């Protein structure tokens, strides 16, 4: 025989019709997962969880499937949320439309897969130029359309019930992470989940909140003013880097050496204590005897404190990260602490540290959620992840385009009309553009039970004479123009659709054959 | 060429005509050849090797 | 404790095959309600080898594909003895069965129990058999119009194809009981009708022959296939050789006697043949536009086609034994099996008679009869899944229209004695009670489980059903304040009411009678079934 | 969260049955699957298309450019294609060609359908839909006939009616293979000054006689029949007696025997010695009285005795078996007798007369010739093929078939009237569909306009298997047709096809009216079954 290949080599026509169909294959699982009448999607991993949901990239992230051509369009939800954070599944369902479209095409009428490239370049030089003209700027200072701004998301998930509360708590937590250009990151938002409670009383508080309690009961359990200091190091006598060996030949010695592992301890506390801190943050463990004299001046010793969450409280307390005990100083120290106090809580305990409120390092927070259960905690903090997004977009870009499907309609007219006037051998597959955007209303219109046909006819015949924010209503199945119904989104998440839907089109459309089986 | 079969008989022949009859052909491309060299041993009787 | 006495044995009892009956009831409906209506999916019953088959009546998709359940199959019973008496109305009997246990088990889990709630049943059974033949109406079939039949026949025929393919086929249902008639006797049979199942042109090609069609063609070139005027004979006895019964041999003494052997076989063939060809020449001879053929249900012999093709006498074999009873009702001719009587009174009449070549075999052709008591309906089509398509059609089509002239009554359609049967049956005051808090959760239960038929049917065309019967529980109600009989109905092309009547929509009686008696009875006893049990030796 | 509960409607139906509705996704599983043998038929469409070899479980190979052959030996598991199956069987078996082009537009219906489903039209509006575009395109057919034959006698007529659908099988033979059938067809319609009132016509009168070797140029017509079968008892004399009668028994030429078993019974030894003689004068007076009219030729159908063919060879009468009942009632139709199944002796009546009987090898097997000059036939007629391979006799066979079976469709009906091909009438009907789409205002126009675009594929395949590219001959094969000249456009095949404009009278290509009509309306029929159907129900094995 020959090399590990030539099992059954699916070459020609028919391996490019698998990948279409694969393709359109992987947008029909989320079809109904599109719309404010969404249905949710519950996947078993193998493992033994399960994952309750209907953003596309997070039912993408579980499946799994054995086909290369499919995998591609698996990643371009990574492409998606790791961007932005919003319009995962619009992504994966318009690029299906796309290869679809194209496809009669380059089944019957034989035009080469490179010339419709050359063809989708074009369309994406005049989808952003529409995109950009069909787009209206709006004031980022205003807190009226600015919650308005942040519940378009919401609105396709469980929480739009609690949006009064949620644009809420995402706008108070996103001004907090914001640094006065206005670039932030969501590594700081702490994603802690609390089991149990009611989401009125769920609140962001600004600062920190720990899993650990005091560990001697003395401690002071109530601080007016607390002043933080971190530590890195163990505040225990260790062992040493290199090979030790005391040999010891008087009696006097072994008592010596067991009275100096105290006082190493000691002379490390009385150098803490000369700034007198209230409480003593160290990120390793901390021994019995070192935190009995922390006590000898009014400190407060915790548990070991992971990595993480001491660089929030650094940026929090304006502390630093200090290892080196010897170098403590007065102007390291935290300041400016509003709160400490402890609540009883069955799972475990939990220290909470308010800040004074009250020009530097950008401040982080933790954001509170009482869920019904385990699910709905990673159910609504995928939608703050979602709707956190959505704030980003319009700092970066004051740009605001049209939702309800208006923005990629007004897509599919432009390059319909002018298709006319594109006359030569490019006409065919630049006309094919216009007809997979005209798609994602159509999926509305199914979700919301009403008859695409008339309705999709009742919008191209309006959305020339009318304006250019018309749309469709989701819940009641009408045409009704975005102005008036007060929902809009960014401009910057239809950008990302259009690129990565025909981007991802230019790399499946030049596969010619299929080998599996090769090698590791 | 000589040809010995599944049933051990020795059959040698230097005409294409019986040496395809021998070989068994599976495959319908190469059974053209057989065909043509049959035709040929039945219609002239010459030249079914060229 | 049945492991005590079978430990390979099981048992459900008492929630766990609760659930198997309704679990099961609701499974089999869901499968099979899709089929109600016009508006209804077709399904495709492939087996193992491969034959392919169109149909949306349950009883043969549930026929060929076997039940597994215990539950439906006593639901798929009740189905063939519904098809069986009446031919129509399977998919609203599982439709009743499921909606029933549904209802019912909606209260069970209430803590009712089923005893009373199958009692409200009976007497809501029994309430709508005394609102049924209130609302049932009479109309005289004396005057044998072709237009109330024909709507009678579309609205059967609707439920099976597309609208071209019904008003092609609406004709040969009403062209079926034109002559099969007894106003006196009261008989009237549905197997005289044959149904020939052959490749042509397509399905929508169809066409209605007066009288008799047989699958047989000559077998002798000579013999002429147009005849004028031809006197049928019917024959039974078989004209080959019959070994003698008592096993026998010839044991010729020289070989000049072999020949004359042979010929002995020859004198008994010509001694019965002589008969026949003395009836011929009996009533006129050189008759110019005047033939002669016999139809024998046994085999002919070959060396006899030729006396048979010299005399031009079409001659046909292996004919069926329904279709002798039909020859003398189609051509008024008489049955006979010997040939020792003949005479030109038993020979019946034709006024044409022609064969056609269809393929690799011939189809005789009867027609033009004076007074024929029969017909035939001839199911040409396309493939092979259409002929048992336009079979069932028929087959189911043919009951409908039969029973206007059974009995003269016959319901409105489009779900509007359902509708009607809702409210009746929502507060019965001090007629039929029993006891006092007891039996009205089955009367409650039962009429609530009765409307569901109007819904599958919106639910087939793609509308709220909730929302087109708001209007239609109020066009009801607005009927009422004017004391006067407004039938209505569900239009599944607009989405509202509409009067059963006048657009052209019924039902038979005995379809609704057996529907809900057969229902009612298969809820009340697996309602009572409280345990599952298997045994036996492998 | 590991195991499923297992759908718990699986108390119902067994494992064994699939469902595959609707809305979870049939209809595109389906109209896509059947995509790859929609190309089958489409690459083996037209003249320059490519026959496909199918090699059926018995090992019996086949190679074939005709679709519907191809089908039945196909074992197909997926039912929605069995519909397209033998609904091109029905065209086989009835009109005889076109095979391909009712699975072609059958097909494309469904692919071309694609827009509508997916848009969200209902799916009953689009069964109304063709089902009102196919009367209207059976009512335009009419109007744009040139082609009203009334003659259809004349071997030159036939130019235009065999040439173009021999054409279309094995492009390279034309003339030859039109001169066997043409020629064949004059041999089986009689003589006669004018015949008339539906005369008859049955594709058994052509016979094909497929014998090895020999090119296709060497081919010939015989009025008779050509049988491989070995003559016994004498050779022919081949011009003495100018005409010979021939007799066909059913029955053998046997001392007769009897239906129930008997044996001999010998009660003495004087009729021992008179059995010998008493069979050999029993045959004798039956057989003595057979010469005395010169019957110079016996056909029995049942196995002849010795006895019987020793009287037969001093005389120097002819003898044949011929064992098939269906090949037997054949050669009474040249020779213009009767069966007479007894042995007997005959009559002038009833038998008939047959020139003359040669033997020969035509490839190297011994045959015999039943060819005649000068004398009186009545449907028959066969046709001498030599080829290389039995393998490609096979599809000059069928094309045959398909050739007479025209013959068959024209002369039984009233008129078989011509049309312009080549792609000239799907392009027209293009244009009235089109047409007729806006005179009609409602939601089911998109239904009448996707049923114009389904009939491009004609011309495009023509243009496919030419090598030459679909975006350039077709859309200036529209510009011709703006404005008769304008009807009589068609697609171009050959080196000087730049230009895409053919005249369609320098070359004749024509095609029925009946087979298209008919082909429409199964094409029509098969894809409403696979749009009306939702649910499909499978089961072990
Ligand atoms: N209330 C609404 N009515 C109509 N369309 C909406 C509505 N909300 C969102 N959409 C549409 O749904 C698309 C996706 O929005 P969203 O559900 O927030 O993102 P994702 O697809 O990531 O869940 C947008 O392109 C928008 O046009
Ligand atoms: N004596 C000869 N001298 C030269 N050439 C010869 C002679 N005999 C045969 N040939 C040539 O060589 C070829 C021999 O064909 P060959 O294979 O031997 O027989 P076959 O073709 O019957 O199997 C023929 O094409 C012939 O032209
Ligand atoms: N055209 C129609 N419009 C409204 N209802 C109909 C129509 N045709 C049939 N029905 C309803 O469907 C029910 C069952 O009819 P049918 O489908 O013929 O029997 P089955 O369901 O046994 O096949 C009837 O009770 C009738 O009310
Ligand atoms: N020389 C030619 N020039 C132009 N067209 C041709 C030529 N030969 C054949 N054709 C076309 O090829 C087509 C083949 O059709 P075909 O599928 O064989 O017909 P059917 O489907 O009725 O059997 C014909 O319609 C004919 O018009
Ligand atoms: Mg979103
Ligand atoms: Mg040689
Ligand atoms: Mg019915």
């Amino acid at each position: 025989v020959f090399m590990n290949a030539s099992q059954e080599r699916t070459t020609g026509r028919q391996a490019q019709i698998s990948n279409i169909t694969a393709a359109k294959a992987v947008a029909d699982v989320i079809r109904t997962c599109l719309g404010p009448k969404a249905m949710l999607k519950m996947l078993l991993d193998p493992m033994g969880g399960l994952v309750l949901t209907n953003d596309g990239h997070a039912i993408l992230r579980e499946i799994d499937v054995a086909h290369p051509a499919a995998k591609s369009m698996l990643e371009l939800s990574r492409t998606q949320d790791e961007e932005v954070g919003d319009g995962t599944t619009t992504v994966i369902i318009l690029a299906g439309e796309i290869l679809a479209q194209c496809a009669p095409y380059l089944i019957e009428k034989n035009i080469h897969p490179v010339i419709i490239i050359q063809a989708l370049k074009k369309a994406l030089t005049d989808a952003l130029e529409v995109i950009k003209q069909v787009s209206k700027p709006v004031d980022v200072e205003n807190d009226a359309a600015m919650k308005k701004l942040i519940q378009a998301s919401i609105g396709t998930k469980y929480v739009i019930h609690w949006s009064e509360k949620m644009c809420e708590l995402a706008l108070d937590a996103v001004k907090t992470v914001r640094k006065d250009f206005e670039i932030d990151i969501k590594r700081y938002v702490r994603v802690e989940k609390i089991p149990g409670g009611d989401v009125l009383d769920s609140r962001v508080l600004k600062g920190v909140l720990l899993n650990k309690d005091v560990v001697h009961p003395k401690m002071s359990r109530h601080i007016e003013n607390p002043r933080v200091v971190l530590l890195d190091c163990p505040l225990e006598y260790k062992k040493g880097e290199s090979q030790t060996n005391i040999e010891i030949e008087k009696e006097e010695d072994w008592n010596r050496i067991l009275q100096i592992e105290e006082e190493q301890v000691q002379l490390m506390c009385e150098q803490i204590l000369a700034v007198r801190p209230t409480l003593v943050i160290t990120e390793k463990g901390v021994s019995d005897l070192a935190q009995h004299y922390l006590l000898k001046g009014g400190c407060s010793v915790l548990r070991r404190v992971k990595k993480s969450d001491n660089n929030r409280i650094a940026r929090v307390t304006g502390a630093t990260i200090v290892n080196r005990v010897e170098d403590l100083k007065e102007s390291d120290v935290g300041t400016n602490c509003g709160l400490f106090k402890v609540e009883m809580i069955g799972d475990e305990y939990f220290s909470f540290l308010d800040n004074c409120k009250e020009s530097g390092l950008q401040k982080a927070c933790t954001i509170m959620l009482r869920g019904g259960s385990k699910d709905i905690l990673n159910e609504i903090d995928r939608n703050l992840q979602d709707a956190m997004a959505v704030a980003r977009n319009v700092m970066l870009s004051p740009s605001l385009s049209p939702g309800g499907g208006a923005t990629e309609m007004a897509v599919s007219v432009k390059l319909a009309e002018k298709a006319k006037q594109l006359e030569g051998i490019q006409q065919w597959p630049y006309q094919a553009v216009a007809d997979a955007m005209e798609c994602i209303p159509r999926t509305l219109i199914q979700n919301a039970g009403g008859d695409p046909i008339r309705l999709l006819s009742q919008l191209r015949a309006k959305h020339a004479q009318g304006n250019f924010t018309t749309g469709i209503d989701g819940d009641k199945g009408k045409i009704v123009d975005m102005v008036s119904y007060g929902i809009w989104e960014p401009e910057v998440i239809k950008q990302q659709s259009v690129k990565t839907a025909i981007e991802s089109a230019c790399l499946l459309l030049r596969v010619d054959d299929i080998v599996s089986g090769v090698r590791k | 060429i000589l040809i010995v079969t599944s049933n051990q008989k020795t059959t040698i022949s230097n005409d294409g005509a019986t040496i395809l009859k021998l070989l068994d052909v599976v495959h319908p491309a190469a059974k053209t050849l057989v065909d043509i060299s049959r035709a040929q041993d039945a219609e002239v009787g010459d030249g079914t090797t060229s | 404790s049945l492991q005590l006495l079978n430990p390979k044995a099981e048992s459900l009892r008492r929630d766990a095959a609760l659930k198997v009956n309704v679990t099961s009831a609701e499974g089999l409906q869901s499968v099979l309600e899709t089929n109600l209506g016009p508006k209804g999916t077709l399904k495709m019953l492939v087996d193992g080898a491969g034959n392919i088959k169109l149909t949306k009546d349950g009883k043969v998709l549930l026929t060929e594909m076997q039940i597994q359940s215990p539950t439906a199959v006593l639901i798929a019973r009740a189905a063939a003895a519904q098809d069986e008496i009446t031919g129509d109305g399977t998919t609203t009997v599982v439709c009743l069965v499921g909606e029933l246990l549904r209802q019912a088990h909606r209260f069970i889990q209430e803590g009712v129990h089923p005893r009373i709630i199958t009692d409200g049943f009976e007497i809501a059974r029994k309430e709508s058999m005394k609102f049924l033949d209130e609302f049932k109406i009479s109309k005289t079939n004396l005057s044998n119009d072709r237009e109330f039949l024909l709507q009678v026949a579309r609205s059967s025929l609707l439920t099976k194809v597309d609208a071209d393919l019904t008003e092609v086929l609406t004709p040969i249902v009403t062209d079926a009981v034109l002559s099969v008639y007894d106003a006196q006797a009261d008989n009237l049979d549905l197997h005289m009708v044959e149904i020939m199942q052959m490749q042509h042109l397509s399905p929508k090609d169809t066409t209605f022959i007066k009288g008799l069609v047989l699958d047989h063609g000559g077998r002798h070139p000579d013999m002429p296939t147009r005849v004028k005027n031809a006197y049928v004979l019917i024959l039974n006895v078989s004209l080959e050789y019959e070994k003698t019964e008592v096993n026998s041999g010839f044991f010729y003494s020289s070989a000049d006697q072999r020949d004359k052997l042979a010929a002995s076989e020859r004198k008994f063939v010509d001694a019965k043949l002589k008969k026949i060809i003395d009836l011929k020449n009996e009533v006129c001879g050189m008759d110019p536009d005047k033939g002669f053929v016999i139809i024998n249900q046994k085999g002919i012999d070959p060396m006899s086609l030729d006396v048979f093709a010299k005399h031009n006498i079409l001659a046909l074999r292996r004919a069926k034994r329904r279709n002798m009873e039909r020859l003398q009702l189609v051509t008024g001719g008489e049955a006979q099996n010997s040939v020792e009587d003949l005479s030109p009174q038993i020979l019946g009449f034709s006024g044409l008679v022609y064969q056609e070549t269809i393929g690799e075999e011939k189809f005789t052709y009867v027609t033009e009869n004076t007074d024929p008591k029969s017909c035939t309906i001839l199911i040409k089509g396309s493939t092979h899944y259409a002929l048992a398509q336009t079979k069932d059609a028929v087959r189911d089509g043919l009951r409908a229209v039969a029973n206007v002239l059974k009995d003269k009554n016959i319901i409105p359609g489009a779900g509007a004695f359902y509708i009607a049967l809702s409210r009746y049956l929502r507060s019965a005051n001090m007629n039929k009670l029993g006891a006092k808090g007891k039996t009205k959760t089955g009367i409650e239960a039962f009429a609530e489980a009765l409307l569901v038929i109007p819904k599958t049917l919106v639910k087939n065309s793609g509308f709220d059903p909730l929302d087109v019967l708001a209007m239609v529980e109020d066009e009801l109600d607005d009927a009422q304040d004017s004391d006067e009989t407004r039938y209505v109905g569900v239009d599944l092309n607009i989405g509202d009411s509409c009067d059963p009547t006048i657009e052209g929509i019924w039902d038979s009686y005995r379809v609704l009678r057996n529907a809900i008696t057969g229902a009612t009875g298969i809820a009340s006893n697996l309602l009572l079934c409280d345990e599952l049990l298997r045994a036996g030796r492998s | 969260s590991l195991r499923l509960p297992q759908n718990p409607n699986a108390g119902l139906f067994k494992q064994g049955y699939n469902s595959y509705s609707n809305a979870d996704g049939q209809i595109i599983k389906s109209i896509a699957a059947i995509r790859e043998l929609h190309q089958m038929c489409l690459t083996s469409m037209g003249p320059c298309g490519r026959n496909k070899i199918i090699v059926n479980h018995l090992g019996k190979i086949i190679i074939t450019n005709d679709a519907a052959t191809m089908l039945r030996e196909l074992d197909i598991v997926h039912p929605a294609v069995k519909v397209l199956v033998m609904a091109t069987e029905q065209q086989k078996i009835d009109m005889g060609d076109g095979t391909n082009l009712v699975m072609i537009l059958a097909g494309e219906l469904l692919n071309v359908s694609e827009k509508l489903i997916s848009m969200g039209l209902s799916a009953v509006e689009i069964i109304q839909g063709y089902n009102m575009a196919r009367k209207f395109t059976l009512k335009e057919l009419d109007e744009m006939v040139v082609g009203e034959i009334t003659d259809k006698n004349d071997k030159n007529e036939l130019l235009k009616m065999i040439k173009p659908v021999i054409s279309s099988k094995k492009y390279g033979s034309e003339d030859i293979l039109s001169e066997l059938v043409s020629e064949a067809v004059s041999h089986v319609l009689p003589v006669a000054q004018q015949a008339g009132e539906i005369p008859y016509f049955n594709v058994d009168s052509i016979r094909v006689v497929k014998i090895m070797g020999g090119s296709l140029s060497n081919s010939t017509v015989i009025k008779g029949m050509v049988f491989n079968r070995e003559p016994e008892g004498h050779v022919k004399s081949l011009s003495e007696d100018k005409k010979h009668k021939v007799a066909v028994f059913t029955c053998p030429l046997d001392i007769a025997n009897t239906e129930t078993k008997g044996t001999v019974l010998l009660h003495n030894a004087q009729e021992m010695l008179d059995f010998s003689k008493g069979e050999e004068k029993q045959i004798d007076a039956m057989m003595k009285e057979i010469a005395d009219m010169g019957v110079e030729c016996i056909v029995a159908g049942a196995g002849v005795g010795e006895l019987a063919l020793h009287y037969l060879n001093r005389y120097g009468i002819l003898v044949l078996k011929v064992p098939s009942k269906f090949e037997l009632r054949r050669l009474c139709r040249v020779c213009g007798a009767t069966p007479l199944p007894r042995l007997g002796a005959p009559t002038p009546e009833e038998l008939g007369l047959v020139e003359t009987v040669k033997t020969m090898e035509i490839g190297g097997d011994r045959v015999t010739v039943f060819k005649q000059e000068q004398g009186e036939i009545s449907r028959t007629s066969t046709i001498i093929l030599r080829g290389a391979t039995q393998n490609n006799l096979d599809d000059i066979e069928r094309a045959i078939d398909d050739g007479v079976a025209a013959v068959k469709g024209l002369m039984k009906p009233s008129g078989g009237k011509l049309l312009p091909g080549a792609g000239a009438t799907e392009i027209e009907l293009i244009s009235r569909i089109t047409k007729y789409g806006e005179r009609t205002p409602g939601l089911l126009q998109l239904a009448i306009k996707q049923f114009a675009v389904a009939f491009e594929v004609v011309p495009r395949t023509l243009a496919e298997t030419a090598g030459l590219d679909v975006n350039e001959v077709l859309p200036n094969l529209y510009a011709a047709h703006n404005v008769t000249d304008h009807l009589y456009k068609g697609v171009d095949i050959d080196g000087e096809s730049d230009e895409g404009v053919k005249d369609i009278r320098e070359e004749n290509i024509y095609d029925m009216l009946a087979t298209k009509k008919f082909a429409i309306n199964v094409a029509t029929e098969a894809a409403t079954t696979v749009l009306s159907i939702d649910q499909i129900i499978m089961a072990k094995k």
